[PDB]
């Protein structure tokens, strides 16, 4: 019986032009 | 004007709440935005609450929530005005009910409001 708050973990992403 | 509807449970009573602990971070931010090191000039904060005791004391002190307006349950005198705010002279009025007032709709409505108030506050 408790509430949680989320911390995100960014994932790598790369594009060309 | 920034209107915080349902201010009674707004962000917490600080240091309370078993299920949620977001208060310790949300309340200080609001407390620092208003009457902080740099203060607002022409911004009015208005809050509506049903439980005054459930708002954190640090925000209720003067300088953040200055004017405290209390609304009370209406008495007979206020009830008459409240009824007059709805029972306007434009409603379809029964002819038999206007018979004893000779068509004076306003006086008939006033007497009906008086009778209703007397019945309700008997």
């Amino acid at each position: 019986g408790s509430m949680a708050q989320e911390q995100t973990k960014r994932g790598g992403g790369g594009g060309d032009d | 004007i920034v209107f915080f509807d349902e201010m009674d449970s707004i962000f917490r009573t600080r240091g309370t709440g078993v299920s949620s602990d977001v208060e310790t971070t949300v309340v200080p931010q609001l407390l620092s935005e208003i009457d902080g090191v740099e203060g607002l000039e022409n911004v009015i904060v208005i809050g509506a609450s049903n439980r005054e005791d459930m708002i954190d004391p640090a925000i209720l002190r003067p300088g953040r929530l200055d004017v405290k307006i209390k609304i009370e349950r209406p008495d007979a005198e206020a009830a008459q005005d409240i009824y007059s705010k709805y029972l306007t002279e434009f409603l379809p009025v029964h002819a038999d009910d206007l018979a004893e007032f000779d068509g004076d709709r306003s006086a008939c409505i006033k007497a009906m409001i008086e009778k209703v108030v007397d019945r309700m506050y008997a």
